């Protein structure tokens, strides 16, 4: 009720500090009375001591030996002083649950991918541990994942709210109950586990559930069954979408999706067969442990598409070769093995087909390894999903307003997030383009470099065979010098055809050293205009709207709790309410002018400056190419210069 | 949309 | 059933517990409008009574209202409270609080970030601008009056407030003292006398500390603090009374524990010493303040890092500034001179044009800058940062001492942390550092030995001319002479040539992948991201802040309860064992581990300017044999 | 560690 406490003789804990209230139990915070420190505690309620307390306790005993990260630890059983019951001594995780996790408006659509390969990692090794200590855990649902935050500052989630007539004479409608006790059990078979384990990857990856019937799930009881049972082998969502219309299916994730096309890759299998009717063809826990710890030791390289501005990680082993790699590069880019060229800090990246993953050059989301085609590619972009603000229910109304805040924060939450990233492509683009020029200036040094190189030994030739005719026709014949020989005079004219036709060799050359020079043709003049910038700091201009927003929509929560407000306060609270619309359209439609205008600008002038660098790096190949056809053309011409 | 009328300060 | 704790005007009203600020003659409130139910702040003057007729003082504030200008806190309306009909000026409600409440905090017991200074730099010179064009200036300002906004784009706005706008033949010989001579020599000091509150605040503001302390606390020892400020010789900026009763220490440069950058500091350190100065002369008027301010702020930042001394560089150069002078501010703080500066900029070298605008320079943070190497040997520095220690933990149960100490040791790890973050930004600018120079070098190297070829075609063709079967049986006019000198140093240049490429091989051994240059000490020594030893000192340093929060919020209450003394006593030994822990990883894991990094670069550095003296020598023997062989090539 | 002075923390306060 208020300052209330319950005790046992080592721990003491506040009614009012409540935690958790189950159908079962309740939690509260404690503290342990001679150190201070904090654990939770469940106390059971007056309807759990239905079942004999010597195998209570044995199934508590099981469970205090359990020691393993991932698993909230059990510390005590002790009994309550005044009452006599028993009460759990647990490990106090003070940051929630994932529950309280995707309540945020930040995972409104979804965990960042970093925190939900935590949320994978973590579950997967909590069950396994639990597995592995013979229990089973079918309940798994994010509001019974525990968060803690591990020493390193990464999260931790942890496990936790698991456990350990004469039939002749009955009437016809009890004889049904005396019949479907035994053979209603459509039993388990053991994949069972996995369905809650399935949902809650679905939900901590999208920030919704998989399967929804229109009105909740929970409203309409009866179209939820249907959806369940009567999902399509690798199907991974159904969505009503209508008052009452047919139901849509889809084995994707969602566009408002922000995990990467290469976790996607990895992930939506491990749903598609974790979510399936029957024990045949759904995985077991051996296959689901493997396939996904499968994904868990793998490392993520990330490279950039200039062709396509657009991102990707690599999902691939510390040990997989280079080959591996460049196949992943194509599954995601559809550029083929041989058509890679890999950029990073500056200079070209060379692959030896042996080198391993781990040794890769260390790559971040802002550090990556470009890659470029030689051949044309179109620009795709960032494909993200177009969201805008909920109606405002002019009403006044605590819980629905409460409600109607918390979605127009997570909708200027998400565009908030994209325009981030709008401006990463923007500035990785840059990045890249600016490398990719200074890369074909090493391409057009080198190729002066062999020019200069055939130039002179055709010049040493040339002024060899001419000086054998100042003295062959000067010094002894004296006749008119024009008349020509058999074996010379066909080489000689060979000779003439490449020096002269070498000199349009270099007007053409010096067309694409004008064109690649710094005010040249192909100048990222567009990159500097046509774009937002860090400058432009239109991110934080975003930032300072929807702390706004959020503001708001924490103070509208409390606003629900006390249920109905005095006289001043709704006053406010219905002037904030125009306040909180006044400020979500403000960056809504900032989004759009500023952020993807300015962005779709930027896109569409890289697609031009695209098409007119494959072109000149088309060019500068057919030269480089004729320097080496000059080169093994005066390599036979050469040694006949002996005499 | 509307109904905000203005402070007052007799709360009561 | 109760009213008296609600204030009003015809347009406004406020909670008397929503109370921003006290002072002598008023005091201010968060207050609404209450037709819209914005927020203003409401300074409501209970005790206006002064030596200054209302009449004086109200004709000033309708002065003040019509400042309208961006570091100022607009005065809005002049109101009458419903009931006392006392004067209140209502006026922007600024929710961040005060430079007080920042420099409160314990992330700024050693000054603000850089990029924070600034700001409070130019709006504060901003405001006292505009004032001085309004004609007024108040000689008063102190962090406690500089509002802070947050500007549409997530900036701090400081904005200024609370500043004003406009017998004797039969008494004692002591009445006589100052009624007729002693109340009299009020000199009424002008001009100069604003610019020392500001220089102070500045300086508060970069370290942290105030500039003048007299080891008890400026206020418990009154006197000893007059005999600092009127002694303070011409360029000094602090003077501290370090032990007790002891000389007072005088310094003219920041200290050590100020993180501010060793190119703005240059900057800073003039403008203080020119504005803590104590007489009318030699001290700065206004107009010099302001220019020289404003030449501060109009300056852009270029960031260098020196790969040889191991330091990262801000470069204060103008937009209009030319690349010469930009070699020219590089020297001052990396003393390599303007013909030594080789630069490098994403994986490739960088040519200063002599004569390009700093406007045109490549875009660089701090993360990304211009490296900076020399051919010539340069003894590694590091980091300079101040080695800063926990207080002594006093065991007693104080709620005031506990207070004090919480908010000093919340400050040290701070400090720690934000230390060890610097540790981990010149280790891995270091690494993409050398990376990138090796990379340079093999440049110079392919360079090299493309001439090299390019020049050996050009001997052996040559020789074929004067050397053939063409060139030279008995003869004594078949060239035999004084052409055969030069078929003599053409055969000792293409067989010292030989060499040339032994010793041209041998560097390319070492700059080869698994070659005695390699940078396999960089990816093993020192500490790495991976690591996360900044978020693991971060997770320690949130549990000492919280904790300092609540035993500020002890130290409020006075005197606590049965349970929650308990409970404070056992969160002051958690906070020490963090505080602990936190500062030992810090010492033995990221200091530690850095200094062997830094050892292991100035070793590796010897070994590359060894070998870039090699390759250097091998270039121009190079251009040597292409000058002696371009000499024969033109023959007759 | 040095920090001193912790009780035990009360249920009953008579
Ligand atoms: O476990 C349950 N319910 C969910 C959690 C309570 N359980 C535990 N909690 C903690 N520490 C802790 C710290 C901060 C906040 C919270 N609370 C939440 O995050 N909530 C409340 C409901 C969903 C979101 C918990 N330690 C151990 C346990 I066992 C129960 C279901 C049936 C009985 S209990
Ligand atoms: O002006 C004064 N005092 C300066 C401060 C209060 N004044 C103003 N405050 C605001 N908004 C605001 C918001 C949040 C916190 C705070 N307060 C602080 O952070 N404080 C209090 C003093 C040092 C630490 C202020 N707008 C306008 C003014 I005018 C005076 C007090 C008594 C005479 S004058």
């Amino acid at each position: 009720l208020d300052g209330i406490c319950q005790s046992t003789s080592n721990h003491l804990w506040l009614l009012s500090d409540i935690l958790g209230q189950g159908a079962t139990a309740n939690v509260f915070r404690g503290r342990h009375k001679k150190t201070g420190d904090l654990y939770a505690v469940k106390v059971f309620n007056n309807i759990s001591f239905l079942r004999p307390v010597d195998v209570q306790m044995r199934e508590f005993e099981v469970l205090k030996k359990l020691n393993h990260k991932n698993i909230v630890k059990l510390f005590a059983i002790e009994e309550e002083t005044t009452t006599r019951h028993k009460v759990l001594i647990m490990e106090f995780c003070p940051c929630g649950s994932l529950y309280t996790v995707l309540e945020e408006p930040s995972n409104a659509y979804g965990l960042p991918e970093s925190e939900f390969l935590i949320v994978l990692r973590d579950v997967v090794g909590g069950m396994n541990h639990l597995r592995e200590n013979g229990i089973v855990h079918r309940d798994i649902k994010p509001g019974n994942i525990m968060r803690v935050i591990g020493e390193d500052g990464q999260s931790v989630y942890k496990l936790t709210d698991f456990g350990a007539g004469t039939e002749e004479y009955l009437h016809p409608d009890m004889y049904e109950r005396a019949v479907l006790r035994k053979d209603h059990q459509k039993k388990y078979g053991a994949t069972v586990d996995l369905w809650s384990v399935g949902v809650t990857f679905y939900h901590a990856a999208t920030g919704s559930l998989p399967f929804r019937p229109f009105e909740g799930p929970r409203r309409n009881k009866e179209v939820m069954y249907k959806i369940i049972t009567g999902k399509p082998s690798g199907a991974i969502s159904g969505v009503q979408k209508a008052e009452n219309g047919p139901i849509d299916w889809s084995g994707d994730m969602p566009l408002s999706c922000s995990l990467s096309q290469g976790l996607q890759a990895l992930l939506t299998p491990v749903l598609a067969n974790i979510l399936e009717a029957d024990q045949e063809k759904c995985w077991g826990f051996d296959q689901f442990f493997a396939e996904t710890s499968d994904v868990l030791h793998r490392m993520v390289i990330h490279v950039f598409s200039l062709q396509h501005m657009t991102a990707h990680k690599i999902y691939i082993h510390s040990y997989n070769t280079a080959a591996v790699f460049h196949e992943l590069v194509y599954k995601q880019t559809k550029i083929v093995s041989s058509n890679q060229e890999l950029i990073y800090e500056g200079r070209r990246l060379v692959l030896e087909l042996g080198r391993l993953a781990q040794h890769f050059p260390k790559t971040t989301e802002e550090n990556p390894i470009f890659v470029t085609s030689r051949e044309q590619l179109n620009t795709v972009g960032l494909r993200y999903e177009k969201i805008s603000l909920p109606k405002i229910h002019p009403r006044y109304d605590l819980d629905g307003d409460a409600s109607m805040a918390k979605a127009v924060t997570g909708v200027v939450c998400y565009a908030c997030r994209t325009a981030s990233t709008l401006l990463l492509y923007q500035e990785l683009m840059r990045k890249g383009v600016r490398w990719l020029v200074e890369l074909v200036k090493d391409d057009y040094n080198e190729t002066v470099h062999k020019k200069t190189e055939v130039v002179i030994t055709l010049d040493f030739c040339i002024r060899n065979i001419e000086k054998t005719v100042k003295v062959y026709e000067k010094l002894m014949k004296v006749n008119l010098e024009a008349a020509e020989l058999g074996e010379i005079s066909d080489i000689h004219t060979k000779l003439l055809r490449l020096s002269s036709s070498q000199g349009t060799i270099e007007s053409s050359l010096q067309d694409i050293s004008s064109r690649l020079s710094p005010g040249g043709l192909l100048a990222d003049t567009w990159a500097h205009q046509e774009g937002t910038h860090p400058r432009d700091r239109n991110v934080e201009k975003l930032q300072v709207l929807l702390n706004c927003i959020t503001e708001i929509y924490y103070q509208f929560k409390k606003d629900k709790a006390e249920r109905r407000l005095a006289y001043n306060e709704e006053q406010i609270h219905k002037f904030d309410k125009q306040k909180l619309y006044y400020h979500a359209t403000k960056a809504m439609s900032h989004f759009s002018e500023e952020c993807v205008r300015k962005y779709e600008a930027f896109k569409d002038k890289s697609e031009e400056w695209m098409r007119k660098m494959l072109h000149l790096r088309k060019q500068l190949l057919s030269l480089t190419n004729q320097c080496f056809d000059i080169e093994e053309e005066v390599s036979k011409y050469q040694d006949y210069t002996n005499e | 949309m509307e109904k905000p009328l203005p402070l007052r300060t007799d709360f009561s």
